[PDB]
């Protein structure tokens, strides 16, 4: 009874190049593989190509990459094992990839010019030529200039420029941008269009903790910090208020106005407790932030800046407890590994924190750089709701002051109750491309048919491709085998690792078992761009000197540069364009849309962002939504 | 001076971009390790900052990437900064300051800072003098310079001082502009809004439509106004439809088993089923997984109805039995419409179809029935023998033209019968009874748009209450001629009797399935999917905008299309025009002209929120008495507000008077600003812990001289609530000029400095000396006057001088004996000692006309020669006579020659 199957993404995308793994278990000789893809419904013929043959050679694990040119649309995805067919719809993302957009400054005065950039890529994050539509909204939402422009022979890098005319509306002004073949999906900046001059210093407000603990008797301790955009520490006056936000609402504490002398280049002011409770019991509090609103003036008050950090959260702890990154099913009596991140009260990262599960007695782990921790606990082969509850043991602190958190992990379910499991174990540290990782191949069966899994099958999930695919021999009697995977610059920032195995057994019944995890790379540039000083030597330069800017990059990549004087960013920071802000967009695409695991095999795949269907009726649940559930 | 470098020698600091290296450039150095390095040589700008330079890389093999920020710091020992507004009514005198940063480690700097000079501007600082302070900056410190000046031109005009120290080669300038704008308020008003629908009151004759300018009478002179034309696309479609929920389908996905005919009872449902399902595009809601198991069980019906074809290429229950005329029609019919869902050979289809033709077709055109299928239940309404010669000529009639196109080139004699029978339908339509015959046969006929005139009015009048089309028996050969009469309605395109039909087919709540339901089954779903294809869904944008502005030369045209992510367009023009739009074609649009521009104000002050009094007394070297009186004009009392002083260029306050003032509540004064000192606190910053709405809190304080010279800048004082800068109000003080107002004649909007010369001059005053003064190219008018009226007023006097005689006539075409208003500032009524009754020797320039002509009135600037005239009975004062012969000698040496050049 040979078994043909079938895995590709659970969403396909136009003008991309999707993978798709082909299969056979138990076959002999060689076998010929035609794929197919045809628009949902009928016939259209989208893609005829791509027919291989799976040699005894390659254990039968063949491969065809395929393009698909170019209410939601379907196709359906066809596969013909020498007389044998195997057809399955999958969804279709219109989605293109994605646009950045890049102007100069992020402020602009009535009468300049904004000049902007658009970034094509595809989903692959690699440059793409496609017809680009530019809108330019006013405040209140009006387009004021919309180009047609296309990134063909233009390395996916449009500039464009915009002259704002000395008769326009102040405030928030809009960049939408989006590719012709999707109108759906759009891209946006915002740039902010008001009367203004640079100003010749800034001013820096930090609060000692980034949070606010209702029961510190001290307060709210803030530096006022202020500097000459050249270096030169300043000399004046600050005046400094405090306020509580929940959660649009803003409401001004008035008797926490003061008024300090910056001198050094520093001031210190603080809100005490009392102040702040008689501006409104005290647990009433918790939830809400505070806000410091700071105004320095040089003591020659030629000129005045105002700076202002909000947000600073008021806790009963230091500390917050996230299961985001653990598995949500285990494996009925084997070991389950957690994956606890702790943030600070702000959303960041909170290293080096202990924590452990209930009770515990020895159990416990630190939080490490990225702020997860790696906890294991042992499991009964109970098909009843594992519940885990989290702390959290930092001394200095006391059992009041740390964080919780409680999951729920259900157990994998079993093919017809056979119970066969699949573990998949990985040595927690941030992993860096260049390294290689040991993913540990668990297995648990009755040993009256141990011996017929030979191999398990791998799947690495990526941006939301295959990034690979692969075969993990396994001789008889092996529980525990280990995969040498090298870590590369495609890995980045995250991968999923899916990986099954089929048997017979039962009653001559067909049973696979598969199991996922979630591996987080330390995140960068793929490649390298770095810019420094040419010049070997020296101190600082003097207006209207030349000076040699090395750029040190990948050979045939196309740089485009730009300066800005640090004192724009004194009025706005904001919507700057970072490669921290791409993998943020980047990740929240991803067709997988969870940490790893599933309720059944069926499950592991489609939670993962996999399609498996076989010629022994075993596919997975057919995705109708674009988005992850929620 | 001496040993310093001179204003010529100083090149100013005037690059001040907010950013550049705007860049693109490619890395194709060779590479080493796969690592290009590019070197760019660049100029950096004259800023004295921080520079952040921020490079983003695109690769086609690894993507993309944003570099880490690198700054570059730009720095300078010794240098100024000039903080400018970004803008500065016209007209208005306001106060800019210059700071002078010495960070030399221990070297103090004796520095000599100096406005220049511009025409645009009324400052102390004139062509031919100079506006130079001479100041000490202590090492390691800064120096705040104020100047006060007064932009009389709008637009992008440009200040710039410049700075030297001394006994040292130490220089710096800068030079930076500022937007310099009128007086008015913006005002927006709508122009046109006309609604663009040719056809729709905008005749045939495609609509034009008139469009005036603005008004724009209140407009601000010197001021640009935008229009902007805008195209706003009226949509709103909806040909809507309600489609049978899939869900109610399920029982329709029958497997097909049994004979010729039971075969064919269990495909109808099926291939049925699955067209239905591919048109509504329901197949998510049913299960998108069922589709291909549909598909098996509609190409193993097709198999399993080959083993029933005779080779006659007929059909019939059995394979002994005699072929069915019916049934090899229905054959033709289901496979006709499963063509694109299975493999329908053209061999067997086309085949019953040429047996149809040749075989079970009389001469007249009508079919007949010679082997009745055995389930006389799946035929539907043809069991019913009343009219079966018109039913089932309609009914082959109608399987072989929904087989034409797979059967013309294969069939040559399809042409042939399907014209005849057609004829015999045509003609016998006339004659019909039953509804059901009716609406079978009118689709037979309207497919070849052969149903017109009494045979179309016949069709719809067969209709009860005009939505069904039913006969006195069994409901579904009433689904079924309903399902016919739909499918008839859809070929001729009447799309106005068609929603009434369909609505009574939903309210059917008819799903096919049941005893004998082989033809409603597949009518009635094939009606209700053909209903989905022949929309439309809108109608149609399809708008051709054409704008004709007579500024451009070129027409603009715009194509508004439906299936546009726009359907707006908008353009743009620096000048109010009066245009026309020519719209042409289908749909409703919109057009909307917005200009902008600055109105007319009528003023405020403005400060809105301060009160504002400052005064400058002597006191009981100079020394004077400098008070202040401010009031916030809220209904609560004003919080922590800021004091910001400027000094009469020269003086410094009296540090006893601020001690006084620090250790008052609710003020304060920096330790810093203490212990300045006469070195040079030329600024000065009261913080205010509150200031009262009620009444005014004054303070004063003593100001102190130390080094005296002529011509003194006016003080500034400036107060506002930390919170908010705009929110201010700024007051001026001067021991003499009005309130700190340097000196400036108005008329409207125009105004021109008059810091200056109250005339030329005053060794000896010759006749030479007259001639060639009074015959300088620039010269124009010369008149010897008579002072009838002076007027005093609180800035300009009025010398209403009768002129006597015109020596030199100019532009003004003045004849002798009326009279010119010669205006001069209040500054001048003491050196010009003009006294009435008495005559003078006057003459200017033409620059120095006030006003438009005939009305002009003469000023007396530094170009302007005023010479005391003795009397008739003067002139024998032995000590006049040395004047009076030389102004009696000017008087004939101007009258006869004029000028020598
Ligand atoms: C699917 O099967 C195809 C063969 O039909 C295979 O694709 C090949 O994938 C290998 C690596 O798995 C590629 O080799 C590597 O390519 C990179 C650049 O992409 C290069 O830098 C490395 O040095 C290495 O040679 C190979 O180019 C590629 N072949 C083709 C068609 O271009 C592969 O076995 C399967 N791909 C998967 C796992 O999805
Ligand atoms: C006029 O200005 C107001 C704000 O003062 C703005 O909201 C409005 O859009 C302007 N009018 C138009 C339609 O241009």
């Amino acid at each position: 009874s040979p078994m043909y199957s079938i895995i590709t993404p659970n969403i396909l995308r136009l003008e991309s190049e999707e993978t798709m793994v082909l299969e056979a278990h138990d076959a002999q000789g060689d076998v010929p593989v035609t794929v197919t893809v045809h628009d949902f419904p009928g016939k259209k013929l989208v893609l005829s190509s791509e027919k291989t043959v799976l040699t005894p050679a390659t254990n039968h694990m063949g491969n065809v990459t395929f393009t698909i040119p170019a209410r939601n649309k379907f196709v359906t995805v066809q596969a013909t094992f020498g007389t044998q067919v195997v057809e399955k719809v999958v969804l279709v993302s219109l989605q293109s990839g994605y646009l950045f957009i890049q102007t100069d400054k992020t402020i602009y005065t009535p009468g300049s010019t904004v000049l902007y950039r658009i970034f094509t890529v595809n989903h692959k994050l690699l440059p793409v030529g496609r017809t680009v539509m530019v809108n330019i909204e006013n405040p209140e939402g009006i387009p004021v200039k919309q180009d047609s422009l296309s990134s063909q022979n233009q390395l996916g890098v449009l500039p464009l420029s915009w002259d704002i005319p000395e008769l326009v509306n102040m405030g928030q002004w809009k960049i939408r941008a989006y590719y012709e073949n999707s109108p759906q999906q759009v891209f946006s900046t915002e740039f902010e269009v008001k009367e203004y001059v640079l100003p010749s210093f800034e001013v820096i407000v930090e609060p000692t903790e980034k949070f606010y603990y209702i029961y510190n008797e001290k307060g709210l301790e803030v530096t006022i910090t202020a500097r000459f955009l050249y270096g030169k520490k300043v000399e004046g006056t600050a005046f400094v208020i405090f306020g509580i936000q929940d959660g649009e609402q803003r409401i001004s504490l008035p008797e926490s106005l003061k008024r300090i002398p910056i001198e050094d280049g520093s001031g210190e002011v603080v809100l005490s407790r009392k102040v702040l409770l008689d501006g409104v019991r005290a647990e009433d509090l918790v939830g809400k932030s505070l806000y410091v609103s700071a105004t320095v003036i040089l003591h020659s008050g030629s000129d005045m800046v105002q700076a202002e950090r909000s947000g600073i959260p008021i806790v009963t702890s230091p500390y917050q407890i996230h299961f985001t990154k653990t598995p949500k099913y285990f494996k009925p009596g084997m070991p389950f590994d957690l994956m606890v991140f702790v943030t600070n009260p702000d959303g960041s990262p909170a290293y080096r924190v202990p924590v452990a599960v209930q009770g515990e007695d020895t159990v416990q782990s630190l939080t490490q750089g990225d702020g997860v921790a790696k906890l294991s606990i042992n499991t009964h082969p109970s098909q009843k709701p594992l519940s885990i509850t989290v702390r959290t043991k930092k001394q200095e602190l006391s059992e009041a002051e740390q964080a919780t958190r409680t999951m729920q992990a259900l157990p994998y379910s079993t093919v017809g109750n056979s119970n066969n499991y699949l573990h998949l174990s990985v040595l927690r540290t941030e992993l860096r491309p260049g390294e290689t990782l040991n993913v540990n191949f668990l297995l648990r069966m009755d040993r009256a048919h141990e011996a017929k899994i030979r191999y398990y099958t791998y799947l690495i999930m990526n941006k939301g491709r295959l990034l690979k695919a692969g075969r993990q021999v396994r001789e008889p009697g092996q529980d525990l085998v280990v995969l040498p995977l090298s870590i590369t610059t495609d890995f980045i920032p995250s991968f999923r690792l899916v990986a099954y195995y089929t048997l017979i057994g039962a009653s001559g019944q067909r049973e696979v078992v598969a199991d996922s995890v979630w591996v987080d790379v330390k995140d960068s540039c793929v490649g390298s761009l770095v810019v420094k000083s040419g010049q070997s030597e020296d101190r600082q330069p003097v207006p209207g000197q030349q000076m040699t800017l090395k750029i040190e990059g990948d050979h045939g990549a196309r740089v485009v540069l730009v300066a800005v004087d640090k004192g724009v960013f004194v009025l706005n920071k904001k919507n700057k364009l970072t490669q921290s802000k791409i993998w943020d967009v980047v990740e929240k695409a991803d067709i997988g849309c969870t940490p790893g695991s599933g309720k059944d095999y069926a499950g592991v795949f489609s939670d993962a962002g996999l399609t498996f269907t076989s010629s022994s009726g075993q596919q997975t649940a057919q995705r109708a939504e674009l988005q992850c559930p929620q | 001076d001496e040993d310093i470098i001179a204003e010529e020698n100083i090149v100013s600091r005037s690059e001040f971009p907010e950013s550049w290296l705007w860049n693109v450039e490619d890395l194709k150095e060779p590479p080493k390790n796969g690592i290009s390095t590019k070197l760019m040589n660049i100029f950096l700008k004259d800023s004295i900052t921080t520079w952040e330079i921020l490079a983003v890389s695109m690769s086609d093999k690894k993507g993309i990437c944003v570099a880490d920020p690198f700054e570059v710091t730009v720095m300078q020992d010794f240098f100024i900064d000039l903080r400018l507004p970004y803008s500065v009514v016209r007209n208005e005198q306001v106060e800019i300051r210059a700071v002078l940063y010495n960070y030399r480690q221990n070297q103090e700097l004796k520095v000599r800072v100096e406005l220049l000079h511009n025409p645009a501007f009324c400052s102390l600082a004139t062509t031919k003098r100079r506006h130079q302070q001479t100041v000490t900056i202590p090492p390691k410190s800064s120096l705040s310079v104020p100047y006060v000046i007064v932009p009389l031109k709008t637009g992008l005009q440009e200040v710039e001082v410049k700075a030297a120290v001394y006994h040292h080669f130490i220089s710096d300038g800068v030079r930076k502009s500022l937007k310099v704008v009128p007086e008015g308020i913006r005002m927006n008003k709508t122009v046109a809004v006309r609604t663009l629908d040719p056809e729709r009151l905008g005749r045939e004759g495609v609509q034009k439509e008139d469009i005036p300018p603005a008004d724009l009478s209140d407009q601000v002179p010197d001021t640009e106004s935008e229009t902007r034309i805008l195209l706003q696309g009226t949509p709103v479609a909806q040909m809507t439809e309600d489609a049978v929920d899939a869900e109610r389908l399920k029982h329709l996905i029958v497997t097909p088993s049994g004979c010729g005919e039971e075969n064919m009872i269990g495909m109808t449902p099926t291939v049925i089923a699955v067209h239905y399902l591919d048109e509504t595009e329901q197949w998510e809601k049913f299960g998108l997984e069922k589709r291909q198991g549909a598909l098996e069980l509609i190409k193993k019906g097709y198999t399993q109805q080959l083993a029933f074809r005779q080779p006659s290429s007929a059909f019939a229950a059995f394979v002994k039995r005699a072929p069915s005329t019916w049934l090899t029609a229905y054959v033709v019919k289901v496979f006709s419409l499963a063509v694109n869902l299975i493999a329908i050979d053209s061999q067997v289809l086309c085949g019953a179809v040429k047996w149809l033709i040749l075989e079970k077709q009389k001469p007249d055109g009508v079919f007949q029935e010679d082997a009745p299928v055995i389930h006389q239940e799946m035929i539907g309404g043809l069991r019913n023998n009343n009219e079966k010669d018109m039913a089932l000529t309609a009914f082959v009639l109608i399987s072989l033209q929904e087989a034409k196109d797979i059967c013309e080139e294969q069939v040559n004699s399809l042409p042939g019968s399907i014209t005849k029978a057609g004829d015999f339908l045509e003609a016998n339509y006339m004659n019909l009874q039953r509804s059901y015959t009716v609406a079978i046969a009118g689709y037979a006929l309207a497919q070849m748009g052969r149903l017109k005139g009494p045979l179309l009015n016949k069709f719809l009048t067969t209709a009860k209450d005009k939505n069904r089309w039913e006969d006195p028996g069994k409901q579904l050969y009433n689904v079924e001629a309903t399902s016919y009469a739909l499918l008839a309605l859809l070929q001729l395109k009447d799309f106005d009797f068609v929603p009434p039909v369909v609505r009574w087919l939903n309210e059917q709540r008819y799903y096919g399935g049941g005893y004998g339901s082989t033809q409603a089954t597949f009518m009635v779903f094939q009606a209700l999917a053909q209903y989905q294809k022949d929309a439309p869904d809108h109608q149609e944008l399809n708008l051709d905008v054409s704008l004709q502005l007579p500024s451009r030369s070129s027409k603009i045209t715009h194509r508004i299309h439906w299936e546009s992510a726009s359907l707006l367009r908008s353009e743009e023009t620096k000048e109010n025009e009066g245009f026309t739009v020519t719209a042409e074609g289908k749909g409703q649009g919109t057009l909307s002209v917005v200009t902008m521009y600055h109105a007319k104000a009528k003023d405020q002050l403005t400060c809105n929120k301060f009160d504002l009094k400052v005064t400058i007394k002597p006191a009981p070297k100079n020394t004077m008495i400098l008070e202040i009186c401010t009031r916030y004009r809220g209904d609560q009392d004003a919080t922590m507000s800021i004091l910001d002083i400027s000094m009469m260029t020269g003086f410094a306050p009296d540090t006893d008077d601020l001690k006084q003032l620090a250790n008052g509540v609710d003020r304060y004064i920096s330790k810093y600003e203490l212990d300045k000192a006469f070195s040079d606190r030329n600024t000065l910053i009261i913080y205010l812990d509150k200031v009262s709405h009620s009444e005014d809190d004054c303070l004063a304080f003593k100001v102190h001289q130390y080094f005296n010279v002529e011509l003194i800048q006016p003080g500034a004082v400036k107060v506002y609530a930390y919170y908010n800068l705009e929110e201010s109000c700024t007051r001026f003080y001067h021991p003499e000029k009005e309130d700190g107002k340097l000196n400036k004649l108005c008329r409207d909007e125009l105004c021109r400095c008059a810091e200056e010369n109250c005339f030329i001059q005053k060794d000896k005053v010759t006749l030479e000396e007259r001639l060639d003064k009074a015959c300088e190219p620039g010269v124009d008018y010369v008149y010897k006057t008579r002072l009838v009226k002076v007027q005093l007023s609180n800035d300009f006097d009025e010398y209403i001088m009768a002129i006597e005689q015109t020596i030199k006539s100019g532009s003004d075409e003045v004849q002798v004996g009326q009279q010119r208003t010669f205006i001069s500032p209040i500054k001048c009524r003491e050196a010009l000692k003009l006294e009435e009754k008495k005559h003078y020797l006057m003459w200017g320039l033409s620059s120095d006309f006030w006003g438009e002509k005939p009305n002009l009135s003469y000023i007396i600037g530094k170009d302007t020669w005023v010479e005391h005239w003795p009397e008739e009975d003067e002139c024998q004062d032995e000590e006049n006579q040395k004047q009076c012969q030389d102004l009696g000698a000017f008087t004939e040496s101007m009258v006869v020659f004029g000028c020598p050049n």
